[PDB]
RNA sequence: AUGUAUUAAGGAGAGUAUAACUUAAUUUAUGUUUAUGAUAGAGGUUAUCAACA
RNA sequence: UCUUACUAUAGUCAGGACUAUAAAGGUCCGAACGGGUUAUCGUUGCAAAGAUAUCCGAAGAACUAUGGUAAGCGAGUGAA
RNA sequence: GACAUGAGUAACAAAAAAGAGUUUAAGGUACCUAAAAGGUAUCUUAGAGUCUCGCCUAAAGCUUAUGGCUACGUCAAGUAACGGCCUCUAAGUUUAUAAUCUGAAGAUUAUGACGAUGAGAAAACUUUGGUACCAACAUUUAAAAGUGAAAAUUGUGCAGGAAGGAUAAACCGUACCUAGAAUCUGAAACAA
């Protein structure tokens, strides 16, 4: 995830990519 | 748009009138370029003199 | 030594000395421009 | 002067009577007292129609898959006269 | 030498309440003046017509104001209205398309133009009082003082907002010796009826409160012949 | 069917143009109108083109010119050329018309300002430094700000210091199969 | 900035340009629910009106999306270019 | 210069009575403890003494 | 660099889906062969998952 | 676009004194402006011709501005 | 091409000049505090302002040019309170036409076109040749007085002082900088 590519994506694929974290953090707990 | 709309058929063919108006005709492409291919008579009448 | 010699220069006498139109109007300047053309030169004039 | 003498030169460079136009077209003519007046022959207008009611828009929807046309066996299939000549006899023989 | 003042609350000659820091209203500090107490002041000394109607020019986009006793404005008063306010700031000369009509105000008196030569002389030394000597809004309001000198420059410069409650004042007896007071002196006084024409109706409602002597009026005279129209609030 | 003008007699069916309505200036009356139009667009045009197509009024239309910076082809490389020039026309509107204020920053969400604003600041943040290298300077190490990394090794620092945790040696240093 | 603010026609021509009249621009997860361009094929069964009107539609709806790009930019609004160059 | 200076009688004229001398005049300070320069005020009492005296008086 | 073949007017300015090029800046159709090619699905922007004529 | 001469169109020269004039003078003292007399500094300079003081002309053969013409086998221009 | 030496040396000296407070944003430290935070103080970077002092001042101020590697929200039918474009022409230019001369290239003459540094109706509403002319100098003139323009009146000297045309609002310029304090020319942030 580039500085300069994170704001050329539409939100769709931004807000993919949260889930993503989101759902990394919740199998290290 | 809807389903039905988008499968309206309009569109009656004309002999005696344009399909538009023929001022239309000068937006869609352009009189004076090189690239004319579709030239008048009495354009070509004039070229071969 | 250099002079400054462009002290007080128009941007007018510019265009009326090294222009395309004094160029393409002109034997001579017919020549300029095809020697800078066949060079591949950007800035024909001016 | 070095290096922006070198550009190309516009309008908001200098103003000794240098006048370059952006194309915006002659809606008139020049009198010779330094006024202008309009030829309204020559001044363009828009032509926009009622769109109260109209129902097209400028998307269809993506469930319609995109299709083309066949036109099987005409080389020149959407731009064939005969099929544009034929089609107009049964349709609108009138016009 | 110049002697500024400080924002202290003090009384006003007025009806109403300028501005809060206005302790009492309508207090007489001074005598009636000889034609304060006059029921018909005239045109003694003056052309005819001078001093029945005022006019109010702003700039549309800076909001510098400038008052006029003709219907136009000259290079004159650009230059004895408006102060230095910092470079790239005074303009050179008045351009036609941004200074427009602010707003007029017109006597009901239509031969006593002594009384609008009055009303002409407060909104300019109030006028001049708010470039200089702006203590009120130095720590408060806008706060010029915590300001660079070229924001506060452009400040000092919207007098348009300023010049509408120049109005509230002045047209509510503001000022000593406004020759808006009648004093009959049989002692009654009272205001001289007045009528404000506004190009914009939004405009009157930078007075917090107007006098009941003053009628609004929308469009001004000669306005609507320019194909300029009213900016009405009702709509 | 009468506009309040005349109007011009060459038709334009098929306009190929943009018009964009940009927001008016803080002091601005609010009948005056700000578009950006096209370069050839003039203001008989703009009078036509607002009334046949939005059914608005106008009693006079201005327009000025901007100009654009002179760049280089490709940024930093290249010949040196000069963008086409920006038009913007200003219509005195019969009718008035006030644009809505900005939502609050805190009433923004619809258009995730949230991440937006994060990545604004880091953009910030590389052009401010990229200008520190352009004067020939670099920032010490006494003005880096902290990072994540640098704040998780004081408190480890205080921890051992203190005498909570006992130091161990490391065993994620490398993968050996001897294991000593 | 503490003025009535005056009454705007609710039918004004220039309501036209704003996608949401609180919000000159539309938001992103809201600007992407739209279709597909028309194909040359379905477009081959409209009559002049239709394809007259259907043009306007065309050029006042990018008309709408220019003025939502300049105001999302110049009020720092956030996301939605990426959105609109789609949809445009 | 007739020659160039060799890396010998250079590094004499750099080094040999030219190194930075230690500051050893160091006390703490009464009111903080901090360590601070002999004869000299604390600065970090200075500042807090002088803001503690404008805040109330 | 040489050889073979083919061809016989060249450049720039600005703009544009930054592999796609001209304000239509990724047009619209035909025929054939498609893994034994050529040299029984998903996918129209999450696109252009097809080359030749 | 420097510079020399010419050319067209324009501008500028505080104040005072003398002289036959209100205005007739390559007159006088002296600013602006134009020169560059002498000395000092500077000399990898602030400056590839500058600083300081001093000095000269300052209604004229004056000075200045924007254009134009004339130069490189022959030599353009040259109060030389 | 890289890296040494001189050398951490010269230089950052236009005879204007500084002093003490205050404040904003981001970030670095120390203490407070261990719920993260927040608070107090301090430093770095980028700003702003207040009180006092001095410097330039027919400028080192303001408004604008030539110009611009400073920046792009700079807004006009015309006059008051604007230029260009446009009309007219001077010095001149002409791969325009005609004629003529000429080793080719070309040159000459006439006409046309083009060419400002000049001339161009009205408006606080507007669309013949001294019966002369608008070079220099001097004088007089918008009536309370003085001063400076504008234009005109009269006159003086010789060195004897243009050309031509007439007489419902498009397009382009409008930002900033004027050289002692960040922008023009001098190779540059140059005491010119
Ligand atoms: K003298
Ligand atoms: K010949
Ligand atoms: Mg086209
Ligand atoms: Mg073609
Ligand atoms: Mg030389
Ligand atoms: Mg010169
Ligand atoms: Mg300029
Ligand atoms: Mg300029
Ligand atoms: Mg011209
Ligand atoms: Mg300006
Ligand atoms: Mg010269
Ligand atoms: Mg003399
Ligand atoms: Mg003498
Ligand atoms: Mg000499
Ligand atoms: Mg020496
Ligand atoms: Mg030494
Ligand atoms: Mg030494
Ligand atoms: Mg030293
Ligand atoms: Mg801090
Ligand atoms: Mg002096
Ligand atoms: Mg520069
Ligand atoms: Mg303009
Ligand atoms: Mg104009
Ligand atoms: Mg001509
Ligand atoms: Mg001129
Ligand atoms: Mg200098
Ligand atoms: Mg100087
Ligand atoms: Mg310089
Ligand atoms: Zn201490």
């Amino acid at each position: 995830w580039s500085l300069f590519g994170w704001g050329k994506q539409k939100v769709e694929e931004r807000n993919k990519v949260k889930e993503e974290l989101k759902q990394s953090e919740l199998a290290r707990t | 748009t809807l389903r039905i709309d988008v499968d309206e058929k309009t569109f009656v063919p004309t002999l005696f009138r344009p399909p538009a108006p023929q001022q239309v005709l000068d937006e869609l492409r352009n009189k004076y370029s090189i690239f004319r291919t579709r030239h008048t008579p009495e354009y070509i009448a004039k070229k071969e003199q | 030594g250099p002079r400054p010699t462009m002290s007080g220069a128009t941007r007018l006498v510019q265009k009326r000395r090294h222009g395309f139109l004094s160029r393409v109007k002109t034997k001579n300047g017919q020549k300029t421009l095809k020697r800078r053309l066949a060079k591949g030169r950007l800035r024909l004039s001016a | 002067g070095l290096k922006y003498r070198k550009l190309r030169l516009t309008t908001k460079d200098v103003n000794k009577g240098f006048y370059k136009g952006n194309r915006t077209g002659s809606m008139g003519t020049h009198t010779s007292y330094g006024t202008y007046k309009i030829d309204y022959t020559k001044v363009r207008t828009y032509v926009c129609p009622d769109l109260t009611g109209f129902k097209l828009t400028p998307f269809v929807s993506k469930t319609i898959r995109p299709v083309h046309d066949q036109f099987p066996g005409d080389k020149l299939g959407p731009k064939n006269p005969a099929t544009y000549l034929a089609r107009w006899k049964s349709e609108n023989g009138l016009d | 030498s110049t002697h500024p003042t400080t924002a202290i609350p003090k009384p006003t000659t007025a009806v109403l309440k300028t501005s809060p820091l206005a302790e009492e209203t309508a207090v007489e500090l001074k005598s009636p003046s000889r034609l304060q107490l006059k029921s018909e002041p005239g045109n003694k000394g003056n052309p005819k017509g001078h001093g029945d109607r005022i006019w109010a020019f702003h700039h549309i986009e800076q909001g510098q104001v400038i008052y006029s006793t003709k219907p136009v404005i000259s290079h004159q008063h650009l230059i004895r209205q408006q102060p230095f306010t910092g470079k790239n700031l005074v303009p050179r000369k008045i351009r036609k398309d941004y200074w427009r009509p602010l707003a007029m105000i017109e006597l009901a008196g239509k031969d006593q133009g002594a009384v609008g030569r009055s009303v002409y002389q407060k909104l300019r030394e109030f006028k001049k009082r708010h470039e200089l000597d702006w203590a009120n809004e130095a720590e408060e309001g806008r706060k010029l003082m915590h300001k660079s000198k070229r924001e506060r420059g452009q400040e000092l410069n919207d007098q348009k907002p300023n010049s509408v409650a120049d109005m509230a004042a002045v047209l509510a007896g503001a000022g000593k010796g406004n020759l808006m007071w009648q004093v009959s002196r049989l002692v009654k006084r009272q205001l001289r009826r007045a009528t404000v024409y506004w190009t914009n109706e939004q405009d009157k409602f930078h007075a917090r409160e107007w006098s009941d002597n003053v009628s609004h009026e929308v469009g001004i005279p000669g306005e609507a012949e320019k194909k300029r129209m009213p900016i009405r609030m009702s709509s | 069917r009468n506009a309040p003008f005349r109007v011009g007699k060459k038709q334009i069916f098929l306009p190929n143009h943009v018009i964009t309505f940009v927001r008016p200036l803080p002091k601005q009356p609010p009948n005056l109108a700000t578009f950006i139009v096209p370069l050839e667009f003039n203001k008989l045009d703009l009078r036509d083109y607002l009334y046949h197509v939005y059914n608005v009024e106008v009693t006079g239309v201005r327009s000025f010119v901007n100009q654009r910076m002179h760049e280089q082809r490709h940024g930093d490389v290249g010949n040196w050329r000069r963008p086409k020039s920006q038009k913007m026309m200003i219509a005195e509107l019969a009718k008035p018309f006030v644009w809505p204020k900005p939502p609050a920053e805190d009433a923004r969400e619809a258009f995730d300002y949230a991440m937006w604003k994060k990545q604004k600041t880091a953009q910030e943040q590389d052009t401010k430094f990229q200008g520190i290298r352009a004067q020939g300077e670099v920032v010490p190490p006494s003005q880096f700000e902290v990072t994540k990394d640098r704040k998780a090794i004081k408190a480890r620092q205080s921890k051992f210091l203190s005498g909570e945790e006992t130091w161990a040696p490391g065993k994620v240093n490398a993968f050996l199969n001897s294991k000593i | 900035e503490e003025l009535p603010p005056i009454q705007v026609d609710e039918n004004h021509g220039l309501w036209d340009f704003f996608y949401d009249r609180e919000t000159v621009a539309m938001a992103p997860l809201e600007h992407t629910k739209h279709g597909r361009a028309w194909t040359v094929s379905e477009l081959r069964k409209k009559s002049w009106d239709d394809l007259h009107r259907l043009w306007w539609v065309c050029v006042k709806e990018r008309n709408r999306i220019a003025t939502a790009n300049w105001e999302r930019t110049k009020s720092e609004l956030g996301f939605g270019l990426a959105e609109a160059n789609e949809r445009d | 210069p007739k020659k160039k200076t060799s890396h010998m009688k250079k590094r004499h004229r750099q080094m040999a009575g030219k190194a930075l001398k230690d500051v050893t005049h160091l006390n703490r300070c009464p009111a903080c403890g901090n360590l601070k320069r002999m004869h000299h005020l604390c600065s970090t009492c200075l500042g807090k003494l002088k803001g503690f005296m404008d805040r109330n008086g």
